[PDB]
């Protein structure tokens, strides 16, 4: 699910999913 | 930053951890 383009919440989603209890940074501009 | 590496161009694992905490 991750070697695509990912835009949104696409890219929300996959961050969520990959990072799991460590979470994450999403900095669009 | 992010939207320019996985939106506008493909997306990798690498570069999503990269994002993690």
């Amino acid at each position: 699910f991750v070697n695509q383009h990912l835009c949104g919440s696409h890219l929300v989603e996959a961050l969520y999913l990959v990072c799991g209890e460590r979470g994450f940074f999403y900095t669009p501009k | 930053g992010i939207v320019e590496q996985c939106c506008t161009s493909i997306c990798s694992l690498y570069q999503l951890e990269n994002y993690c905490g």
